[PDB]
């Protein structure tokens, strides 16, 4: 029972229950996101998915709003752009100036979305917050000061990994992600939180400081550690293998690889 | 049956002994953006890279090591490869399958989709 | 048809035992008219109860003020096999608000009979009354009243002999203002962090334990039995159109006699302050920036306070809100900037943090306001703060963000000259 | 005036007393969502 | 200023002995009976309150015990403990003095009461007396804004306070005498100080103004 909705005036037929963001994907528009991962559950905390629906006073989160018949999604209206700029400013208000030394630098969703949907200057005239780093294991190098509380790691650990050890402690601006205790996040799919993290809060310890994204040459290959046959991308620079990244194959491995493969 | 191989000036070894890969680049899993996955790409096979004795810089003898081409459709890339006489391998485009997302499911009364946090 | 409201006789006062002088136990409530012919009301049917509420024109007393009848009728749909629940919001977290505390402490059986009536209207098996954890003694009193009602058979199996099975559970909070939010309240009852959900899945369809659940403020539930017994037109008689009913008012701050009083809606603010609260300290001339309906509602300067009427739509025209109907009064011997900054600090300490606008912007506003009270800022920071508040408002998934933005907007709009004067004085001091 | 004298376990003890009057609870059909 | 990460200490190690008393176990069973079957995780907050009441503060072992009893992941219990202010994750004094310093209470010179408490106890806010009988903490609106000033102790509201009143209450607690909660001024409740401007007449009684068609 496909219903008709409009994205910037273009008719697109979507099944009922489709999120606004998914219809925008149907017409090709990629709504900016920070907390929404299609594999994971919807959370609606990034607030970057706030888009304006025609004749609706209040903007809605595309990731969490099911479409209604006859809705016109204005993805580039002034309200949508202003909401995106405000959310980006709030995200970058406390974020540390770690881009040159952050391993995520060059492949950071925060950086790119700031360059594309955010302001080019900062009005923040106060001190930034700092968070003590947590140790979650020998694989994931953690700098929580860079975290944006997107909650991707938590939801991933709960749903895909199945290990309910990562959670949010505190309230308000002092809210911190991570084990309240000195527990170590151990799982086969533990390394995938590095990939899932938009910011360089969670990064690969063996890969740390080794190379920058633009240098690397990407070669698409298949892993041999297991008989699953996960598709991987072998990132090589100057003839040396630098890291192994998952490659999407919905039938075999959705977007994940084992720790041994990684 | 178009053949520009004689006219290109490429030496025969790279015309015959090189396998060119036609594909749509997969999304860099580190990022959620998908804009870099909308155009077909033609990439040549990787060859030997060795360290320069003096400085340790990676040296190559493959002229087409860095050559990459962008094509709107698979057929255009195939036609270009055929006209240039390069053996080609085509990897079919991988699209994310549609997913059913419900924020309500996070608070199911009886289903297992309920989220602990 | 009356053009001037503001005088309510003791006969029409719903909360007869508001001050607690009469007995709060079951005997006192029954003597005062509570639990009277409740069986007939339940047997009349859900539709008649909902229609009585709709005719009453009751607006939600939590602060949002949605039409109570339609809000409850949302639950009237036939059951899908899942249970239905009614949650009475007793968080009482809005600063300046003390009405629900009096209701639970001194007239608990009113709330219990209201829960029974509403659950019958909503077709709910049980009701959970979420009480602020700091309200331990009031929670114990409510538990005692629930026990008495169970002993009398008013609640439980065959409640009031109506063949309807209803239970009231009291759940105590753990000290979070945000739990006052209906979705946050639902999550807190479910045992998770009290972080409000997203609206698209409405509480009517999915609520506590993933079941149909309606959240109503203590006053809204408590007035339901009296609205049913006396009649919807009786409630409609008091107050203006769309603002019908008698609303508890909490007058605090720089008033000679701080008190909580019940009066008809649309009562003039001056009349309420002078008649019941003993007048402003130093007289009405000393009045400055009354908070109309609690911290969330923006302040109104004295000039508006002279002629404003305390009802939803009228105060909305005053760029403010009725809110929780809590009136906070400041004399001219008050640093309005300091009061508003303290309120924003309250909001900072009470934010969940899940929504990025709230999590970062609220702290940003608190720091900016602290610099303002110090005077250590440039004039354009006023406009910068206004734009920050506008960004926070309407984007936050919860309404605490708007609740925080609104005080800042009101303070700017009505007292920018004081801010600029303090900045200039600071600059002169430091040279 | 009764509220002046309440102990730490007063609320919980009142809940224990009320347990008997409580009606049967509804069941999701599973021991836990994790089950 | 309290941290939201747990550093294991000899007093607060996971091996710190804590277990519910059998009476508290029965109370827990009654609590679990309240919520529907299959959602026993809803009991986390009341059971944590019970543990804090039993022990006076919540050690990590207590949180783990709550998690075990309710069969929920321990991280959920940690999140609940950290999120809600009432839970004490550190040992606190015998009497916990909580002063409401929000704007309504502030207008009624709550800072005077706070300073009086500091001088009498000798401890600054957020500190515990060396005798470990008094811990002073400022809090937000406690719900008694009309009767400001108001300070809370372990479970009781001492509202409508003056510096002499708070000093007297502290002296009574030090002596072991239990002060009566409520307004320490003349008023008994939210009632107007001068006199009742409402509800002066006796209650109307049952059957008053009842709609005929019911
Ligand atoms: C941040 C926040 C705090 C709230 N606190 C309370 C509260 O303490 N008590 C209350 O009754 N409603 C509170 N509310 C309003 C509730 O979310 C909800 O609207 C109310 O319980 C509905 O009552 P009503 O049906 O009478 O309108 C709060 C809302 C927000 C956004
Ligand atoms: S994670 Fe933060 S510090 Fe690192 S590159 Fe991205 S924006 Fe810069
Ligand atoms: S650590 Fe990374 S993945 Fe986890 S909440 Fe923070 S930003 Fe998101
Ligand atoms: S607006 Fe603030 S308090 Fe409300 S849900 Fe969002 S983060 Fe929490
Ligand atoms: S990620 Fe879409 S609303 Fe936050
Ligand atoms: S302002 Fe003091 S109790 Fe709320």
């Amino acid at each position: 029972n496909l219903i008709e909705v409009f994205v910037d005036g273009q008719s697109v037929m979507v099944e009922p229950g489709t999120t606004v963001l998914q219809a925008c994907e149907k017409v090709g528009m990629q709504i900016p996101r920070f907390c929404y991962h299609e594999r994971l559950s919807v959370a609606g905390n990034c607030r970057m998915c706030l888009v304006e629906i025609e004749k609706a006073p209040k903007v809605v989160a595309a990731c969490a709003m099911p479409v209604m018949k006859g809705w016109n999604i204005l993805t580039n209206s002034e309200k949508s752009k202003k909401a995106r700029e405000g959310v980006m400013e709030f995200l970058l208000a406390n974020h540390p100036l770690d881009c040159p030394i952050c391993d995520q630098g060059g492949e950071c969703d925060l950086q790119d979305q700031s360059m594309m949907f955010g302001s080019d200057r900062s009005r923040f005239l106060e001190g930034k917050r700092a968070v003590e780093d947590k140790n979650i294991g020998p694989l994931v190098k953690t700098i929580m000061t860079r975290c944006i509380q997107c909650t991707r790691c938590i939801r991933f650990a709960s749903e895909i990994a199945g290990v309910d050890d990562l959670g949010t402690t505190g309230r308000g601006n002092d809210m911190q992600v991570g084990t309240y205790i000195e527990k170590m996040f151990m799982s086969e799919l533990s390394g995938n939180i590095i990939d899932i993290c938009p910011v360089g809060a969670l990064t690969s310890k063996p890969y740390a400081f080794t190379a920058r994204p633009w240098e690397t040459r990407k070669t698409e290959s298949i892993d041999v550690m297991d008989a699953v046959g996960s598709n991987i991308v072998v990132s090589t620079r100057t003839g040396e293998v630098m890291r192994i990244l998952p490659r999407m194959h919905e039938d075999i491995n959705e977007e994940w690889i084992s720790d041994k493969t990684r | 049956k178009l053949d520009i191989t004689t006219l290109t000036g490429v030496p025969e070894e790279h015309i015959k002994t090189r396998k060119v890969r036609i594909f749509v680049p997969a999304r860099n899993n580190m990022q959620s953006g998908v804009n870099n996955t909308k155009k077909w790409k033609m990439e040549f096979d990787t060859r030997e890279r060795w360290e320069n004795p003096l400085m340790g810089w990676s040296s190559t003898a493959d002229p087409l090591s860095n050559l990459v081409l962008t094509f709107s459709t698979k057929e255009d890339a195939v036609a270009f490869a055929e006209k240039n006489g390069w053996s080609f391998d085509v990897e079919e485009r991988k699209v994310p399958k549609p997913k059913s997302k419900s924020y309500g499911a996070n608070f199911s009364w009886n289903k297992r989709t309920r989220v602990s946090t | 048809k009356k053009t001037s409201f503001g005088s309510l006789k003791d006969e029409d006062r719903i909360f007869t035992n508001l001050y607690g002088r009469h007995d709060w136990r079951l005997k006192g409530a029954q003597s005062r008219g509570d639990w009277y012919k409740t069986k007939e009301i339940l047997l009349k049917g859900p539709d008649w109860i909902l229609g009585e509420v709709k005719t009453s024109g009751l607006r939600g007393r939590g602060g949002a003020g949605f039409p109570t009848g339609l809000k409850w009728s949302f639950m009237n749909k036939p059951s899908d096999g899942r249970p239905k629940y009614l949650v009475v919001n007793a968080d009482e977290g809005e600063p300046g608000t003390c009405k629900d505390r009096e209701i639970i402490r001194h007239d608990p059986h009113k709330l219990v009979e209201g829960c029974l009536v509403g659950g019958r209207a909503m077709g709910a098996r049980a009701a959970y009354i979420y009480i602020r954890g700091e309200f331990y003694n009031e929670a114990s009193n409510l538990q005692v009243a629930i026990r008495e009602a169970y002993e009398a058979g008013l609640i439980g199996k065959n409640a009031c002999g109506s063949g309807y099975d209803f239970d009231v559970f009291v759940v105590r909070g753990a000290g979070a203002y945000i739990c006052g939010e209906e979705t946050a309240l639902i999550e807190s009852i479910e045992g998770k962090q009290g972080k409000p959900r997203l609206k698209p899945p409405f509480p009517a369809d999915v609520g506590v334990f993933g079941c149909p659940t309606t959240v109503a403020n203590v006053e809204t539930v408590a007035v339901s039995p009296t609205i049913c017994r006396r009649g919807g037109a009786w409630f409609a008689s008091f107050g203006r159109e769309r603002n019908s009913g008698t609303k508890l008012f909490n007058i605090s701050g720089h008033v000679n006699h701080p008190c909580t009083v019940e009066e008809e809606m649309s009562v003039p603010l001056k009349e309420l302050i002078e008649k019941h609260a003993g007048g402003v300290i130093g007289g009405w001339d000393n009045l400055l920036a009354v908070i109309p309906g609690g911290s969330s509602t923006p302040l109104i300067p004295k000039s508006v306070c002279e002629t404003v009427l305390m009802d939803f739509d009228a105060l909305v025209q005053a760029q403010t809100g009725l809110g929780t109907a809590a009136v906070i009064v400041m004399d001219r011997s008050t640093d309005i900037v300091k009061a508003i900054a303290r309120l924003i600090e309250f909001y900072k300490h009470e934010s969940c943090g899940q929504c990025t606008p709230c999590r970062e912007g609220v702290d940003w506003m608190n720091k900016v306001m602290a610099r303002f009270v110090k005077g250590d800022a440039r004039p354009a920071e006023i406009d910068s703060l206004w734009e920050i508040s506008k960004q926070i408002e309407g984007h936050t998934i919860c309404a605490l963000g708007d609740g925080a933005a609104w005080p800042v907007q009101g303070l700017i709009r009505h007292f920018r000259p004081e801010l600029e004067e303090r900045m200039q004085q600071f600059a002169l001091q430091h040279q | 005036l009764q509220h002046h004298e309440y102990s730490t376990y007063t609320f919980l003890d009142l809940n224990v007393e009320l347990s008997k009057f409580r009606m049967p609870q509804p069941s999701s059909g599973r021991q836990s969502p994790r089950h | 200023g309290a941290l939201f990460v747990h550093r294991d200490t000899p007093e607060n190690n996971p091996d710190t002995p804590f277990d519910f008393t059998p009476e508290n176990y029965k109370r827990i069973e009654a609590i679990v009976k309240n919520y529907p079957e299959g959602h026993k995780a809803a009991a986390v907050l009341p059971v944590l309150d019970l543990a804090q009441r039993q022990n006076g503060w919540l050690p990590i072992s207590a949180m783990n015990k709550v998690a075990e009893i309710l069969q929920v992941p321990p991280m959920r219990v940690y999140e609940v403990a950290t999120f809600y202010t009432m839970y004490n994750r550190k040992p606190v004094g015998k009497y916990h003095i909580q002063v409401c310093t929000t704007t309504p209470c502030m207008l009624r010179n709550s800072d005077s009461i706070l300073e009086a408490i500091q001088k009498k106890l000798g401890i600054k806010v957020g500190e515990t007396t060396p005798d470990k009988l008094f811990t002073l903490i400022e809090v937000e609106c406690l719900g008694a804004c009309v009767n400001a000033p108001m300070v809370q102790i372990n479970d009781n509201y001492y509202e409508d306070l003056t510096p002499k009143d708070i000093e007297e209450i502290i002296d009574e607690l030090k002596a072991g005498k239990i002060p009566k909660p409520g307004p320490r001024s003349g008023r008994f409740s939210c009632e107007p100080a001068g006199g009742l401007t409402s509800l002066t007449e006796p209650p109307k009684g049952p059957g008053f103004g009842v709609q005929a068609g019911l």
